[PDB]
RNA sequence: UAACUGAUCGGAUCGAGGUUUACCUCGAUAAAUCAUCUAAGUUUCUGCCCUAUCAGCUCUCGAUGGUAGUGUAUUGGACUACCAUGGCAGUCACGGGUAACGGAGAAUUAGGGUUCGAUUCCGGAGAAGGAGCCUGAGAAACGGCUACUACAACUACGGUUCGGCAG
RNA sequence: GCGAAUGGCUCAUUAAAACAGUUAUAGUUUAUUUGAUAAUUAAAGAUUACAUGGAUAACCGAGCUAAUUGUUGGGCUAAUACA
């Protein structure tokens, strides 16, 4: 092809920003950033289509312009149409001290759950990878891009970290192992929230993972879906739409009109 | 003088150790190269004290092997350290509700340790590409005896 | 053959019309940026270069 | 564009194979670079040549075309000087390569003994030189110079043919670098198996 | 540890807001390596419409494999040299036709089918035909360049064109 | 300094080729982004770091052709250009 791509199409822009099909015909492109260009949500969708601050296009360009700064991701400032808010971050509305956690649905659409200055200081950070570098120094990596300096030793490559922002301190990890509690970040399955079961490898180049939760369902996905939401059935924090499970279309009925 | 020269104009190994070994005097100096490609597989015993110098081999080199791994019957045994599977699968015919008989060729590069035979079933791995057709290489042979004809056999392995 | 005569130290640009054809006889064959002397102009020209 | 796609080739079956794409510039192809020596300034003024070229990434690839002197390592020691190469002997891939003393990364050449003599000297107390004269010591047997009598009874049993190569000055060794690639041309110095062998080539290929 | 090159990098740059000093605070931008994002090469396996009034095909230069090198961003006969003679086929090779760019899909449908998909998504190819290239992180680009074939525009016929509407 | 290699149009070519569903990159390149990382400036040289050096657009002025975002030619000063 030509060279790199460069738009994006308001039909081909992923169903998690719950989209409008009618309204254009592009759709801001995500910038090249901390999440994958599916899993995230460029500021102006967080704005305008989400806490609907925002409106028409220019009212975004006012926003992420304007010399005050109204917009915060992770303790830090973002003057970007499209930055790539993505899975387990925090935005913070700075004129009003909003703090949102970029959690999916239930049903998979990008979700605003509001935070209270208390949460909105720790953040959830995934594993990456793990190795040494330099003059001899340990160094990890997180989903969310995040490189690590001289790291707690007793952490294997699939873990999941409590970050305090505002010290950029870490604090009680947790590996994936038999027992404990998780998010599933995409897949026919995200917005789950259950207990692992177990894992089995088959190394042959990709490995799986097990489920149950609330109702005790029985849950399938792989690993590299899989985001240790806690340790040991205690959460480490608050879900969007109640807990971190779906109902049948059956259940939702019900629930909801009683049938 | 004779797994060495062999025509060829050389053959070393990817650890170059040899003549620095008169160093070391005492020890085991005789070193050649050694690994395990794991993915469930042992290592050939006769791979190990080989004289052969097969640079494609996935336990004498820095050859991978990754994804995709095969099993299929053997049709040739010419070729330098190369040899052609045939694999025989069965195709449904959307339409007739039925199928039919399908065979798919392929290149697999041979390292000398396993000893070859025309007609038995191997075990291919995911190699990367070492020349225009080949792009796997044998990990496990099984032996197996076919009275005559391998193109006449044909069996859903 | 027109001429375009620049004078560096102070910044003189002129134009000369030289017609008459024996004058420039000196010009043909010779390479860029040589010296020229300009006396095949008996005129103002006494003694330059 | 002298392409390398694998387009104008015959798919197993032989049968020719379309195209539908004009060449197209990631298929880029270089002009080869042939590597000479200057161990023969017999018209070949400046010694040597390297030229860089422009790579993809927007990195810069060096590419020798004339050479005179490279860098050896002698395995056994654990030694490496930079040293004057001299004549080019057996290409194996080609034996043209040799008439033109052209510089492959499996190359086998010659080298200057002088760093190698200058250190084997200063670490052993052995110059090399014509065997008579073999070693050269101290005045006084007290202090250090007690140490290159223990490296030197480390029986320093090196290969019969490796002696004869210092005393003739010549070194036999064999390159590890694409010159045409880094600009570079590396060897090690020939031993063991390799020796005997590479040397048999070279005996009966003139006899 | 040993040495090689030194054309790798290690800031001679730019704001604003403060404030009785010694300065202080928040930024711009340049640029190296590792990650990261983005995208791209190349790649495994499986699947295509008619047709033998197409049965043997590929192999003088590559056709199949081995060796060493080139070359590339890297793998590779991708190209060179030397060596072996293979590689494909009635479970249709090789060759030919297609008013054939492939999908997502479209029309009618008891079930099974029949016929289409130039055409909003995706991937591919191309810009008059064809080859070559500059530049760049990135195209053989083509609303950039060079030559040829056929052409388009101006001319004081010397020469010129930012001349290519499949936008 | 970036961009101009996105898009936009078209389907002539093109039947394991392209494509699709799959897989690999331990066989690779990626400007712009996000996170992190740098105590030692190489030798010879040379040396100011409270910080170096030289030149050129724009401009001034002369000019060519019937001709075009053609360009000669002289004089003037700045950079994250160049050195
Ligand atoms: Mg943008
Ligand atoms: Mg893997
Ligand atoms: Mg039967
Ligand atoms: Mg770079
Ligand atoms: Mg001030
Ligand atoms: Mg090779
Ligand atoms: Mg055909
Ligand atoms: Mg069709
Ligand atoms: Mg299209
Ligand atoms: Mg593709
Ligand atoms: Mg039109
Ligand atoms: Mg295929
Ligand atoms: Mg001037």
């Amino acid at each position: 092809a030509r060279g790199p791509k460069k738009h994006l199409k308001r039909i081909n822009a992923p169903k998690s920003w719950m989209l409008n099909k009618l309204g254009g015909i592009w759709a801001t492109r995500p910038s090249q950033g901390p999440h994958k260009l599916r899993e995230s949500l460029p500021l102006s969708v967080l704005l305008k289509e989400r806490l609907n601050y925002a409106l028409n296009g220019r009212d975004v360009t006012l926003i992420l312009n304007d010399k005050e700064q109204n917009v915060f991701v992770d303790g830090k400032v973002r003057r970007d149409k499209g930055y790539p808010t993505g899975l387990m971050d925090v935005v913070r509305i700075e004129k009003t001290d909003q703090s949102f956690r970029i959690l999916y649905d239930t049903k998979g659409r990008f979700v605003l759950k509001s935070l209270s200055k208390e949460e909105a200081k720790y953040k959830l950070l995934k594993v990456t990878a793990k190795a040494i570098g330099p003059n001899q120094i340990p160094y990890i990596v997180t989903h969310d891009s995040r490189t690590i300096r001289f790291p707690n030793p007793e952490i294997k490559i699939g873990d999941t970290l409590k970050y305090d922002l505002v010290n950029n301190k870490i604090e009680n990890f947790a590996h994936l192992e038999s027992g404990n509690v998780c998010y599933i970040q995409q897949g026919n399955n995200i917005g789950r929230v259950g207990i692992i079961q177990h894992i089995e490898k088959h190394q042959g180049s990709f490995d799986i993972c097990h489920v149950k939760d609330a109702k005790g369902n029985a849950f399938a996905t792989r690993l590299g879906n899989i985001f240790v939401l806690g340790q040991g059935k205690k959460s480490w924090i608050e879900l969007p739409s109640g807990d971190g499970v779906r109902e049948t279309i059956l259940e939702e009925r019900k629930r909801k009109f009683s049938y | 003088m004779d797994t060495q020269i062999q025509r060829a104009y050389q053959k070393q190994d990817g650890v170059f150790l040899n003549s620095k070994k008169l160093l070391a005097k005492k020890t085991s100096a005789g070193v050649r190269y050694y690994k395990n490609i794991g993915l469930g597989f042992k290592t050939p015993k006769e791979a190990i004290e080989g004289t052969y110098v097969d640079k494609k081999c996935p336990f004498t080199s820095n050859l991978s092997i990754r994804g995709k791994i095969i099993k299929g019957l053997v049709i040739s045994t010419k070729m330098n350290r190369t040899v052609i599977i045939r694999r025989d699968y069965l195709h449904y015919v959307r339409k007739y509700n039925r199928y039919e008989k399908r065979h798919r060729n392929i290149p697999v590069h041979i390292s000398p340790c396993f000893s070859v035979k025309e007609g038995d079933i191997l075990v291919a791995g995911q190699c990367r590409p070492i020349s225009k057709t080949v792009r796997f290489n044998a990990l496990q042979v099984v032996p197996n005896e076919i009275i005559g004809s391998v193109r006449k056999q044909f069996l859903l392995f | 053959m027109k001429f375009n005569i620049s004078y560096p130290l102070t910044g003189a640009q002129k134009c000369i019309e030289i017609d008459d054809d024996k004058k420039c006889n000196i010009f043909m064959d010779k390479k860029m940026g040589q010296e020229v002397e300009g006396d095949t102009l008996g005129d103002e020209f006494k003694g330059y270069v | 564009g002298i392409s390398r796609d694998s387009k104008h080739k015959r798919r197993a079956t032989g049968g020719r194979m379309p195209v539908h794409r004009k060449k197209r510039a990631f298929e880029k192809g270089r002009p080869i670079s042939m590597t000479k020596l200057t161990t023969q300034s017999t018209t070949i003024t400046e010694k040597r040549r390297i030229r860089p070229v422009r790579v993809r990434g927007g990195h810069l690839k060096f590419r020798a075309l004339r050479l005179c002197e490279g860098n050896f390592s002698w395995g056994s020691e654990n030694i490496t000087r930079k040293t004057k190469i001299l004549d080019v002997k057996y290409n194996a891939t080609n034996n043209e390569l040799v008439r033109t003393k052209t510089l492959v990364k499996n190359s086998i050449v010659e080298i200057d003994s002088t760093p190698f003599r200058e250190w084997y000297k200063l670490h052993y107390g052995i110059d090399l030189g014509l065997k008579k004269d073999r070693t050269v010591l101290g005045n006084k047997e007290k202090s250090r110079h007690v140490q290159k009598r223990v490296k030197r009874t480390k029986a320093q049993a090196l290969e019969k043919n490796i002696e004869e190569q210092f005393v003739s000055q010549r070194i036999l060794a064999c390159i590890t670098s694409r010159p045409g690639q880094s600009g570079r041309a590396d060897g090690y110095i020939l031993e063991g198996k390799e020796l005997e062998f590479y040397i048999r080539k070279l005996q009966s290929k003139k006899k």
